[PDB]
């Protein structure tokens, strides 16, 4: 990239996962793919940075 | 034994993140990679899908590939992206444009070669290589256009392994895009002659099942992209795991396949149940055949009833008697008679696995050799022709390269294997 | 009715007890074959169905 | 005084897991191969002889192998409970299956595993001194078992020569069923069962299923069960070599009383007390009781009626409290019978053994403990149906060539379907006309 | 299916009722369609009529997947081959 | 005198691969029945190497 | 459950009493009868228990 | 009750699991199956968890 | 089947994996290694 240097990788949350939480992953409850479990939707060129 | 994955497309890629999120909870894989298992059957069979990295650290053996990194850079950010080796990740400058004669010939070209050369990297490493592994969608560009090159170099380069491919077709009521039925009329000719066995998935009948059959109230992608990870990795169990009945990729296709052109089968997995109604039915092993034989388990838009069963095969995970899934296949076939085809005189191969999935006492993977498939090949042939006949679309294929003479070759190609299963649907001994 | 039905199941008569008979009028002999048919094998130039495509 | 197993495949090894179990815990060693003795020269027995050598350790090695081509079922017996009793050479897997393939197995696969085998058989049979035949377990249902076994029956009949081969065998069940492909490897097997066995031994899981549902009170049996089953019978004819008795019977009088003529050697097995704790209160054992069970075809580990066919030989072998006097008079007493036939060229019928040591009883097992047992192995006409109902699915599936593609690009001729298909139909003719009876002067 | 009368009785009946059935249904939404009654629509209602597909059976006689083989070998004259032959020991 | 596997341990294009970006071109495109001979298909691919198959 | 021995009614399969079979198709035995009847494994529940046959 | 897409629903008030079976202890997902990680040959017999 | 005869279960009885009826619960037999690499490694 030819952006600042100082810029990095940002940090997601992802609440609501099954598998930090003492659950099994059970059929129909991904709950960490759904948009309200997460803070942000900005795509950021993590590949890159 | 050891399996080497290709994941393509957007499509592709998708599944992919959630597949590897199921395999490293079943293995006890932490997202730092570290082993934290809780049994050595974990450990002794890691190799199977994993890499092994030198202290705690296991790596998966997957090649990720797109022409614009978008989906791979949604996947690198979510919770288990990190896993994924660095130099796995082959990416372009611009995007596939949803053609498949794009993919295929002009930004294919162009990429196939670092892409070749990682899967060689990949599978030299092995000291005993079994089947390639393959997830893409046939309606779109990239997963179409280079899944089938890449499927036509790796046949060229390992004739003697098996070729494996997970793929989504279009549905019957809704197109997700306007090309669908070139893109899939030249995916279907390419894969009939490379492929090995091929299986296929409506996302139609994911939205079914999940709105129906598990009363799910906000279903989201990452619900059918784990419906479908759940049976591919119930595919490979007895690989990975101890058994009374081993199997094998090899020994599937061995029984599934009659004769070499015949290799496209339907999928279903049996234990979908809603969480409110698991309290009024136990587990067992008539309730898993009942269901598994039940169309609204299937992944497929079209029925049983409209054709006849070649073979079929299931796989049951989980400690259970042998007598009971005897007499369930004997009786099965015994009752239904008139739907499966005469001259073979056991249609069924089972298998039995000693490990269940997490949290469930058993569970059964379904895989049907079924005529039926024969509706979608006639479906896509004639909206093939409608758009043919008027050239409705043609400039944008034969203006990067194609020859008319290609589509006339798919269409016969497709039409013969529609004409080949019918045949072989009402055949007679005399 | 020494021998028995050889443990076949017979429809039940209002006299007697029935007993099974052979073909035409030849006297019952289970486990003996009167014609047995070994196919021929196929023809040399005949066409393999895993040769080519269509029908 | 010895003799040698030869374990292929799932089945084989699954079988033999029972059988060594069994022969441990009858003998007395333990797991890791030791057993105490007497400290002073000349006061000491020789009964495990049969099945173990002792190293200079005190380590008790039994004459096995097991033989396989995916590693899961050999390195489960790796990790098992049984780790220090086999030495490691003994348990040889390959890397990949035989795919349900005959072809794969006796051409493309077996070849390459198959001398390491003869080897390993050879140095067994070099640290011998009275050998005195082969035991070979397999089922010809899937592609290694019926491949590799064939091939090795091959080999060993060329390298030995003489030395007997005797094989207990699962063939495919006539209406249960397990893979498609199961009746071009049982066809295309039993032509080197026919060439390369001197006693062969038919079993079906169907009526073991039976007998544990009907004899024992068993709602859900499982593999386990049919294979103590099948660790019984090997033990009560082993027995004779073991231990006391009055009428002793070794392995060449099997063959002797028992094969009319050299192609006429596949016999029917049957067990006598089988029977749940429930049963034993109530049920009185007597020697003749027994013999009556015996004849039962609700007894039978294959899946034949034998009342429709004529008997030629019979070899009862009796263990624990038994008199020769009442063995006589039941013998006397089944003679009288008119639902038992014998070929008229067979006036002579029974062959008797007694040995006094009464059957072992296993700690997780479904049979009672008894004080006495008989158990037969007879040759019978009945057979030949067996074969029939096989061969009827070999021309069903073979009259569209249905998976021939398959055997052929693994490296077959085409041919060799026909050739054995040809040598079943000479072999049911066969045990049609040696059981006609008397002749015509025209 | 079963042979005995009161089953073909109701087999005939329920192929009566189903034709007819299904005859008033395929005018009804015929009628729906169009909005009107006249002879025009005749042609066009008869073309979808022919074009409606039906679901497939396989226990027809014209493939005839389930042979009677003990009727066919009774009707050949399979009644036994004397003399014996290079299969069959004689009798 | 025979090679150690049925699985080819001699082969020309190992890892250091292939140049296939001139092997594409869209006037040789793929025909019927003519995709790659492969055992599984029905070919006696291991009659051409040198391997010795059981008698 | 349907097709069993124990009615009037015929609820098996079409020709399930006369089908192709081992003692009828490539072979003649006289007890054709008997083993069509003996192999009809959910159909005979009651007459052979829950047995196989 | 209620028709929605062609199919049937119903409120999750009356659609839910039990309240009750509440053991009072603790147990990881992989102690929900007894015998989750023993094979057949192993164990051929089945039984409760080991305290 | 029917349950009225059946006898009751004490509440001494271990019903878990520890009592299964197999060869650990039959003290005849040691399963301690005595000779062999398990037993030269032992503590
Ligand atoms: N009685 C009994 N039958 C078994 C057992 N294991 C497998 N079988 C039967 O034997 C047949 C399968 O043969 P396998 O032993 O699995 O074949 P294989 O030797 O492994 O050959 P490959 O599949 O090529 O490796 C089926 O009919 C099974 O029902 C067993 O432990 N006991
Ligand atoms: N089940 C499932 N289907 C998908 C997913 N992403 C895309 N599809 C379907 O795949 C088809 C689009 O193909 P696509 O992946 O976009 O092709 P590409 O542009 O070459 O990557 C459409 O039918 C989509 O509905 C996914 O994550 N899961
Ligand atoms: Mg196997
Ligand atoms: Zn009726
Ligand atoms: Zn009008």
């Amino acid at each position: 990239m030819k952006n600042s240097v100082a810029r990095t990788q940002p940090v997601r949350k992802y609440e609501n996962f099954t598998l930090e939480n003492n659950l099994p992953l059970a059929l129909g409850a991904n709950f960490h793919d759904d948009p309200i479990c997460r803070d942000t939707n900005r795509t950021s060129h993590t590949l890159l940075l | 034994r050891e399996i080497v994955c290709v994941q393509a497309g957007q499509c592709g890629n998708q599944i992919g993140s959630k597949f590897w999120e199921v395999i490293s909870d079943e293995h006890g894989v932490d997202p730092t990679g570290t082993y934290q298992g809780d049994s050595d059957l974990q450990l002794e069979r890691i190799n199977v899908y994993f890499d092994e990295a030198t202290g705690g650290r296991y790596v998966p053996r997957s090649v990720l590939i797109d022409l614009e990194p978008g989906t791979m850079d949604s996947v690198r950010a979510g919770p288990y992206g990190q896993i994924f080796r660095p130099d796995n990740f082959i990416f372009g400058q611009s995007g596939a444009g949803n053609n498949w004669a794009k993919g295929h010939y002009t930004e294919g070209a162009e990429l196939i070669d670092s892409v070749l050369d990682v899967c060689c990297k990949e599978a030299e490493s092995c000291d005993c290589l079994q089947g390639f592994q393959i997830c893409h969608s046939l309606g779109g560009g990239t997963g179409s256009g280079m899944g089938t090159l890449l499927i036509s170099k790796l046949r060229e380069q390992y004739p003697d392994r098996i070729m494996m491919t997970f793929s989504i077709i279009p549905s019957p009521k809704v197109s997700d895009t306007v090309v669908e039925p070139y893109n899939t009329t030249l995916s279907v000719h390419q894969l009939v002659e490379n492929s090995d066995e091929s299986m296929c998935i409506d996302n139609e009948a994911l939205y079914d099942i999940c709105f129906r059959t598990l009363k799910l109230t906000t279903p989201t992608f990452g619900d059918l992209n784990h419906l479908v990870s759940a049976v591919v990795s119930g595919v490979t169990c007895c690989l990975r795991f101890p058994g009374q009945l081993n199997s094998d990729l090899r020994k599937l296709a061995v029984n599934l396949v009659p004769f070499p052109r015949l290799h496209f089968f339907m999928m279903g997995f049996a234990p979908l149940t809603s969480r409110g109604s698991q309290q009024y039915r136990g587990l067992s092993v008539p309730e898993l055949t009942q269901q598994m034989f039940d169309a609204k388990n299937m992944m497929q838009a079209a029925d049983p009833r409209h054709g006849r069963y070649l073979t079929a095969s299931a796989l049951f995970r989980g400690r259970m008697s042998t007598k009971e899934v005897d007499e369930q296949m004997l009786n099965v076939q015994n009752k239904n008679s008139s739907y499966f085809i005469e001259w073979i005189p056991n249609n069924i191969k089972s298998s039995v696995c000693d490990i269940p999935p997490k949290g469930l006492k058993m569970a059964v993977t379904f895989i049907g050799n079924n005529t039926c498939i024969q509706e979608m090949f006639r479906r896509v042939g004639e909206q093939f022709t409608l758009m043919f006949r008027r050239k409705a679309f043609l400039h944008w294929y034969t203006g990067e390269g194609m020859d008319e003479m290609e589509f006339t070759e798919a269409e016969s190609n497709m039409n013969d294997l529609v004409s080949e299963y019918q045949q072989y649907q009402d055949a007679t001994i005399e | 009715h020494s021998a028995g039905s050889h443990g076949c199941v017979m429809y039940p008569t209002p006299k007697g007890v029935p007993l099974p008979m052979g073909r035409d009028r030849a006297p019952y002999t289970p486990g003996v074959d009167r014609h047995r048919i070994v196919p021929p094998p196929p023809e040399p130039g005949a066409h393999k169905p895993w040769q080519g495509s269509g029908t | 005084r010895e003799a040698i197993c030869i374990h292929i495949g799932q089945a084989g090894c699954q079988v033999g897991n029972a059988c060594w179990e069994l022969f441990c815990l009858e003998h007395g060693i333990q797991p890791d191969g030791a057993m105490p003795s007497d400290k002073t020269i000349g006061v000491e027995d020789d009964a495990f002889n049969t099945f173990f050598s002792e190293t200079g350790a005190g380590k008790h090695v039994p004459r096995a192998v097991f033989l396989d081509l995916e590693p899961t079922v050999v390195d489960e017996v790796r990790t098992g409970t049984y780790r220090q009793l086999f030495h490691p050479e003994q348990l040889i897997s390959g890397k990949e299956d035989a795919a349900n393939n005959y072809a794969r197995g006796h051409y493309t696969i077996g070849k390459e595993i198959v001398d390491l085998c003869l080897d390993r058989i050879r140095k067994l049979a070099d640290n011998c001194t009275g050998l005195q035949g082969f035991l070979v377990y397999h089922a010809v249902g899937g592609g290694t078992g019926s491949g590799l076994g064939a091939l090795l029956l091959e080999r060993l009949s060329v390298d030995y020569g003489k030395k007997s081969k005797l094989g207990y065998t699962v063939y495919p069940s006539p209406q249960v069923s397990t893979a498609v492909v199961e009746p071009y490897n049982s066809v295309l097997s039993t032509h080197s069962l026919l060439e390369h066995t001197d006693v062969a031994a038919m079993l079906d899981n169907e009526a073991i299923y039976d007998l544990t549902r009907r004899n024992l009170d068993i709602e859900r049996p499982t593999y386990t069960n049919l294979n103590r089953l099948i660790g019984q019978v090997v033990s009560s004819l082993t027995a004779s070599l073991r231990f006391d008795g009055a009428l002793n019977v070794d392995l060449t009088e099997f063959q002797t009383n028992l094969v009319p003529y050299p192609r006429i050697h596949f016999v029917l097995t049957s067990y006598a007390p089988v029977i749940s704790a429930e049963k034993a209160y109530h049920e009185q054992l007597s020697v003749s009781e027994i013999s009556n069970a015996v004849f039962e075809p609700a007894s039978m580990m294959t899946k034949c009626d034998p009342r429709h066919g004529k008997y030629m030989a019979c070899c009862l072998m009796y263990r624990g409290d038994v008199v020769p006097k009442d063995v006589n008079a039941a013998v006397a007493t089944i003679k009288t019978k008119r639902t038992i036939q014998f070929v008229d060229w067979s006036p002579t019928g029974f062959k008797c053994g007694i040995n006094y040591q009464p059957p072992t009883v296993v700690p997780g097992g479904d049979l009672a403990k008894v004080q006495r047992a008989v158990c037969m192995i007879a040759n019978s006409t009945a057979i030949a149906e067996v074969f029939a109902r096989i061969d009827h699915k070999f021309d069903l599936m073979y009259s569209k060539r249905a998976f021939v593609h398959w055997y052929v690009g693994e490296g077959m001729e085409e041919g060799e379907f026909s050739e054995a298909r040809e040598d079943l139909a000479a072999l049911e003719k066969d045990y049609e006309e040696v059981g006609a009876e008397s002749a015509d002067m025209d | 299916h079963c042979q005995c009368d009161f089953c073909n009785s109701r087999r005939n009946l329920n192929a009566k009722k189903s034709a007819l059935m299904t005859t008033v249904s395929h005018l009804r939404e015929q009628q729906a369609l169009h909005n009107c009654c006249c002879q025009c629509h005749d042609s066009l209602s008869q073309r979808n009529y022919d074009r409606k597909p039906q679901e497939p059976s396989f226990e027809l006689d014209d493939p005839e997947h389930h042979p009677n083989q003990t009727e066919l070998n009774a009707k050949m004259g399979r009644n036994g081959l004397q003399h014996g032959g290079e299969y069959t020991i004689p009798p | 005198n025979t090679e150690p596997s049925v699985h080819p341990a001699k082969k020309p294009t190992g890892t250091f691969g292939r140049e296939a970006s001139s092997s594409v071109n869209p006037s040789k495109f793929l025909k019927k029945n003519e995709g790659v001979g492969t055992a599984s298909r029905g070919v006696p691919i291991v009659d051409a190497t040198k391997f010795v198959k059981a008698e | 459950t349907e097709g069993r021995f124990e009615t009037i009614h015929n609820l098996r399969p079409k020709n399930w009493d006369g089908r192709r079979h081992w003692t009828n198709w490539h072979h003649l035995y006289d007890c054709e009868k008997d083993h069509l009847a003996r192999e009809s494994c959910p159909f005979h529940d009651l007459r052979s228990g829950g047995q196989f046959q | 009750f209620d028709i929605r897409d062609g199919a049937y629903t119903m409120h999750p008030y009356a659609h839910h699991p039990r309240d009750d079976t509440a053991t009072g202890e603790n147990y990881t997902p992989a102690q929900i199956v007894p015998g989750q990680y023993t094979s057949i040959a192993r164990q051929p017999l089945h039984a409760r968890n080991a305290i | 089947g029917k349950i009225t005869a059946e006898p009751f279960r004490g509440p001494n009885l271990n019903i878990t994996q520890s009592g299964l009826p197999c060869l650990d619960t039959f003290k005849r037999v040691n399963m301690t290694q005595t000779i062999g690499k398990e037993a030269a490694l032992a503590p």
